[PDB]
């Protein structure tokens, strides 16, 4: 007996069902470490990190939600993007769109 | 990508299937639906979802909602479902997916500049408590039932006077005037209930005129067949509530008497089991009745050992009496009767009793509504299983049936249920937020009107809020002017057209209560029951339908001493 | 700890009746406060350890005799009231003439 | 029928002829009449008088009392009564024989639908007690004073600075608004008192203007005979008191000569026997005259065992003195004088000293000027036993003349005696009810205005009001506006007609001194007395018409080890 | 005639030339100048100078002060010198010499009949204090950062709520009117911070429009360059100021990106040293720039031996995080460096970090920004001995650079500094008075708008003020209306114009900010350092001119375990 | 002693814990309040000692063991954290999971 206990029935849980997705090879140039966010306009991270921004156009990080991924100084890793939904119309960031796209 | 239904509850709180008990208890819920969009919930922290052009979108103040409580587990009359609370203006908005439009799909609760959050996930949101039985004896009974998760108090009573002590009665207008005004300064939504024991209407109209939201009937003003009469006509001319505490001596007639004077008109019935007041011994057959609405008073639920023992002195200091007379003390024991108090927690499992209420010190504990409804839902379910109206694995309807007898059931019973009372859009944002192992007893956060009213904090000059010690204390939303505009002061049509509000120079929002003389047993929520209901006028023994009703004295109870310092 | 008021409120309680303890091991004659504290801060305890209410009824009237009071004590305390968490949930003790 | 004697005190409390002692005193009081028929007296509860129809009328709310306290044991400077008392619109309506005129004979005082009940059977009602010599050194002491049963507060100060610390004097017009502003927080009845000492008219005329009811003359702001000269002329210009505090290092002239200064106009002289303050060590006989209304400050009283020990260290962080210096602590002992301090007592006894006050944190105990006049009175039937003008075997004279000390006579001395000071119909209904043993020590209930302010309440959360931990908390007359409608700013009658309270937005009730300049020694209700008075100057002798005037110090006092737990 | 140099000190307290050590610690004041005439002086009691005639003058009200200091020796940016203070409708009225013209020398204060006085002979007077990081958490932190001698506090938030706990953001109309109505309610000055993350230029102007007074840009909703640029260009045409806690994770760019968003334009960075948040591991570099006014938030305030024990895990709780995510643990070494922890207080020494704050209950602790602060100036003198602006055998300078961090700094760099932040003629009178024992830890007296709002206060019913227990209490300034008229609620230029005030019924005295864009790193008094700072991307050394910043960890700390019972 | 108030708001914690201490003492199984209450005075104790955070992270782990509480209290309390002044000041001590 345990107040409050949970008794979640066990599986997995798919996430981002039905949306393109891409990967991309991404690597840190900078000296200090990168972090980004599961819903950060990937194209518009930090200049530092070096990929195909133009393949990145519109995505997003394919992890669960509130999670990111770390590149130490020199790090490179392929990652999944995954197509942003809703009106698809980016505002902030680097301010590089700022409308839709 | 995809993640495990395990790391996916400790990130976001439970999802359809999963089950989660109540505190110490041995209820069990299982979310039923989740409204969220798998990897599209929002989280609020440094990274997470909620930020300028990702979770939160470029909207002005008018196009998103002020407050959003996200990956919420609600819990109410409706439904036990998962997902995102909108609160704007103070009121519930909607119960969807929270986000931006302009990169996320289904979005129903826009999140933008202007919104504040409130991270739900793994905590139980529910609406605020309504305690319709409330003695106003001292002011310091609003915070604590504003700690233990009840927005809402009905009742009267001008203070520490013997009237107060015995009876839920604000008297007169001087009195109704001055308690009008000293309701501005509690956190809690407020109504109060005048003196109905009058043979005169005029003396009646009068104190709903100044403000009263319903008037009580006290066997100690005496409730005779005439003030009843009177009391039950004004109420059906100025659409207000009536609460009953009939003639526990017999004196102008017995239970059918009552009822006769009643005639088939809306009244709700004060601690229907009798031991707090009424007919002895048979008070409670009023439950069988379409237009009775029956309520239990606290300190009989649920039925434990140390009931009967505590009961004979305690009925003794309230109503004023005495025990070396005899006639004082010879109808305690017809007035405290083990059959009626073990029938009672029967009759709430079977939906025969609507309504919970403390009764605040005059036979009730006001910090205990809740936490003893639940107690009874525990008894019951260890006791006679699962109800025939369950379906699925869980106790879901169990605890459905229960939380509408503090909820919306107090609130349809005193026509205020247009404002408070559930978790439904447009209604007040009274909101309580626990965490599952201490549901039902010790709230994470009590809101108000879409402001934090109280929670539990700790050092004040610590880093953080978490450290000791940590107790309950009074937020901005309880505050001068802030507090003003989040409760609700309840005025009776009549002295809302009357200006009362403008000539007392109330400062709290006003609300007006409606739809009091046209409720009736079958609009209680999940408790409309109408058992052919028996007494047996010399053993005391309650039968439905000819079965015998009992159940057995508890010895422990969950929700007591793991979570109390004393 | 999550204390709400009332809990705050039998920590004065309990304080109080930590003074009277005190006194009383001195050998003092308990005066009116220090009494009802001593008897009220013992019932509490008897729940805690899950005594039933009929049990403290009675030994709540052994805590303190009338040779360890003051004059006139014993008359100026005709009960003694306290509510305490029990196994099975808050209940009243009422202990009637605690003192003789 | 017929009923005993003892089951009737014990059912309707005390009657005609019966005795009750005061608390733990000596004192004992005698029922003198009592206004009831017996048979036909009105007790609540279930089965009691006070129910529709037969207790309780028919009548409307204008035509029935808000509050009525039945059985009541009234204690006052005119008479120790058993009587009901009703209260309407926040004044004492009747003393009478409350009921129903339509089944009962004798109904003086009409109760209805609309009024409360409170239940004085075997209980004391007194005024509020008012005291007129408060340093508002912090705001924390109005409820010190209220719990301890005083209603209205008359001082000056601004709060822990210097000049407050030393002398009751709210200097000026800018802190005089401001604590005009600062008293509708207080749940006590307030008057302010300005900074006297100026020899330029216009300086106080500006002060009374802005809002004092009354000017501090004090040595530490010079008293000398051009400021009190000056103090005097515009006090009788404005129909305002003045308070004195007189030239204790007889830097300016001897008793005499302030006196002379004085010339034969009204004037209250504080802590007349010295040791708070006056010409040493003759300030005493400033009782012989017929415009000086004395008072004692309450450290001094009674004389007791530790009195002079305490005292030589309190005279000194009190004042801003040096230990030192000579010259600061020379005088200490020329004004701390075992010689007066034991005629004071004496001096009381006989009506020479006319009223008690504290000297609130400034040389006095704010929570004890009720207790410690009790004290005095028992102290001295223990020494000099009944009075002369003693009638019948009890003290029910020797009680009329001390009650008065601290209700009806200071509210004589600063002309508001026609609000407050005394239960006599018309006025603010500021009560308090106690229980026989502790009587004069702690209150069952203090109500200010017609709504209970504060009593004694216990476990909030518990069955009932009694359990414990049982101790003072603020009640609804004491929230927001309730209390601002309950309470009485006082104000000079041109700061009323200037417009004081509109251009403060002050909110609570306004009062209007006036009589303060008429009032004379003769007016002091039983304490008119007017020694021929002298001190001798080398031995400190007090003697009246040559004989010596003196009394024992007390080693054992009543109401204190025993009620007390510090 | 003559007297020794130490009894002039023990009866008016130091003179030009004595020194007096803060507190226990290693630093020593020198009187720098006395402003009085030798044998007239002012002094309060019995027998002493201000009585009438004498040094208390005959002019009216208009022509004198409310109150005066006197002997007070203060402490300022400006100097240490030994002076009157004169106090008049809550502003300060002159620094001087108080007394009567017409028989005193050289008075430029003067006292009459309206003034009060309060006696500062041997006590140390300085302006209060200004917490410009405050996270509106609770209610409670008022009073709490008030004791300790802040009187003015400037923040966001709604309460304890996921949004607030992590960042200073009142979020949006709703919750920002919701907390000015609050603000009434708090001793303290306040001024309110939107939420200033979001890249569409109206949902800002909104905020600042309903009553903001600057805007804080949070990582947690997205410090992107879109999101702070846009902020920035609303506070150029608003006049608010910004304040910036920056992208710790680098994700959308370096420290130098962040640099060319704000592009020279006016901001405030809080915790400037980066263990409370901002770009890892060089956000300190920050500092080196003209348009950067940099704070430190005081954990890290001084670096002692349980620093970054104590912080890896308080760094969690804070920003939402999770042990058992990696990402969320990462960059806890990466945000906590003992690094740039040891080089912040040489850093404060040098003049290079202006202010200080405290970041409350979100990774600083609300009551010890004045304490710390002193902290690191004994460290500082310790290890680096005296500053090269140092002049005569005291510490006079490096106080004066300190003491400016909490007092003028922050007025300056939020607007404000028109009407707090130091003690000169015109501004609001925001005083504290301390006891040299005492000196940045328990304040004796502290005033807000020429009333003592808070101030440790003895037993209520004693004789005296002194006896114990002694503990902070709330006074009269503090109460109802008269803390609404002695404290001020900061508004915008546009929200007063809009009348908010008026729409809200604020009840506070309204103040407005200006000059939130036209201060610079060169107007930072006595704080003014842009060094050539660098930061080692490896080994997180931090470098001024190419030699290494740093300083070693304190064991023990004075103002700690010698004045504190937990 | 001019006690701020949080100096006073220890003082609840302090006398919570002496409830807790003397139910320990009878030889009762500790409930959530009264285990949060005792090991957070046990850390206060330490600091004014002068014992490091560090010290007291680990000794605060050994306060009470999971046969002295009550069933389900170890779970209930996956930390429990208090400040306390040290001889280097104000500092936060946190235990994780205190109770094994
Ligand atoms: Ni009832
Ligand atoms: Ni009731
Ligand atoms: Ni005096
Ligand atoms: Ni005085
Ligand atoms: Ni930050
Ligand atoms: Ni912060």
């Amino acid at each position: 007996m345990i107040p409050g206990e949970y008794h979640v029935k066990p599986g997995q849980i798919a996430l981002n069902t039905g949306r393109a997705t891409c990967r991309v090879v991404v690597e840190n140039h900078g000296d200090r470490p990168i972090q980004v966010g599961s819903h950060y306009h990937f194209a518009e991270v930090n200049p530092a990190l070096k990929f195909d921004r133009q393949q990145a156009a519109g995505y997003r990080l394919n992890i669960p939600a509130g999670t990111a991924v770390r590149f130490e100084p020199g790090q490179k890793r392929e990652v999944e993007l995954v197509a942003f939904a809703g009106h698809r119309a980016v505002f902030g960031f680097r301010g590089e769109v700022m409308g839709p796209l | 990508s995809n993640i495990s239904r395990q790391a996916y509850a400790d990130m976001f709180g439970p999802t359809v299937g999963d089950k989660v008990r109540l505190a110490d208890t041995e209820l069990w819920i299982e979310v039923e639906d989740d409204l969220t969009t798998y990897g599209e919930e929002v989280k609020f922290g440094g990274g997470k979802v909620i930020r300028d052009g990702m979770g939160q979108g470029q909207m002005l103040a008018a196009d998103c909602v002020d407050l959003v409580l996200t990956n919420a587990l609600i819990v109410d009359h409706w439904g036990i479902v998962k997902a995102d609370i909108g609160v704007k203006d103070g009121r519930i908005f909607a119960i969807g997916k929270a986000g931006n439009p302009d990169i996320q799909p289904n979005v129903t609760i826009p999140i933008g500049a202007a919104t504040e959050v409130i991270a739900a996930e793994g905590k139980i949101v529910t609406a605020g408590g309504i305690d319709t039985h409330i003695h106003w004896i001292c002011p310091q009974q609003a915070e604590e039932a504003l700690v233990s998760g009840v927005t809402t108090m009905v009742g009267g009573g001008t203070g520490p006077a013997a009237g107060t002590h015995a009876t839920t009665c604000t008297p007169g207008p001087w009195y109704i005037s001055r308690m009008l005004q000293a309701a501005d300064s509690l956190p809690v939504n407020i109504g109060l209930l005048g003196k109905g024991n009058v043979s005169q209407p005029d003396a009646l109209r009068e104190q709903v005129a100044a403000g009263v939201i319903g008037l009580k009937i006290h066997e100690d003003w005496g409730a005779t067949p005439a003030a009843i009469d009177c009391a039950l006509t004004v109420a059906d001319e100025m659409d207000i509530q009536v609460a009953l505490h009939s003639d526990t001596l017999n004196e102008s007639g017995f239970v059918e008497d009552t009822l006769a004077a009643i005639g088939g008109r809306t009244i709700h019935t004060f601690h229907t089991e009798g031991a707090g007041g009424g007919h002895a011994p048979d008070i409670i057959t009023a439950c069988a009745h379409p237009n009775i609405l029956p309520s239990s008073t606290n300190p009989t639920l649920p039925y434990t050992l140390n009931t009967i023992d505590e009961h004979l002195d305690m009925l003794m200091v309230c109503a004023h009496l005495d025990p070396d007379i005899a006639e004082d003390v010879a109808f305690a024991e017809s007035r405290i009767r083990r059959e009626t108090i073990a029938a009672e927690d029967v009759l709430h499992d079977l939906g025969a009793f609507s309504l919970t209420s403390s009764d605040s010190q005059a036979m009730g504990r006001v910090g205990e509504v809740i936490l003893r409804t639940w107690q009874v839902a525990h008894r019951m379910k260890v006791q006679r299983g699962a109800l025939a109206e369950e379906t699925g694995d869980n106790d879901n309807f169990r605890v459905k049936r229960y939380i509408a007898k503090y909820t919306i059931n107090p609130a349809l019973t005193h026509g205020i249920a247009h404002e408070v009372g559930s978790i439904e859009v447009g209604k007040l944002a009274d909101l309580v937020v626990w965490s599952p192992a201490f549901f039902g007893v010790k709230p994470a956060t009590v809101i108000k009107g879409g402001m934090i009213a109280i929670a539990p904090m700790g050092d004040i000059n610590a880093s953080i809020p978490t450290p000791q010690p940590v107790h309950y204390r009074p937020m901005f939303g309880a505050l001068g002017s802030a507090r003003h505009h989040c409760r609700l002061t309840f005025l009776s049509q009549a002295a809302a057209a009357n200006g009362v509000a403008e000539r007392l120079n109330l400062r709290s929002a006003i609300a007006v209560v409606k739809g009091c003389r046209t409720v009736q047993k079958a609009d209680m929520v999940h408790n409309s029951l109408q058992p052919n209901i028996t007494v047996d006028a010399q053993t005391y023994e309650v039968r439905v339908d000819g079965e015998l009703i009992t159940s057995e004295p508890a010895d422990v109870l969950p929700m007591a001493q793991r979570y109390f310092l004393f | 700890m999550e204390l709400t008021p009332r809990e705050k409120d039998k920590l004065l309680l309990f304080t109080a009746a930590l003074v009277a303890e005190r006194r009383l091991a001195r050998g003092l004659k308990l005066n009116y406060p220090e009494s009802v504290a001593l008897i009220s801060a013992f019932i509490m305890e008897g729940a805690r350890d899950g005594k039933s209410v009929a049990s403290l009824m009675e030994e709540g009237r052994h805590v303190l005799t009338r040779e360890q009071v003051m004059e006139g004590v014993p008359e100026m305390i005709p009960d003694i009231q306290v509510e305490a968490t029990f196994p099975d949930g808050s209940k009243l003790v009422t202990v009637h003439n605690p003192i003789i």
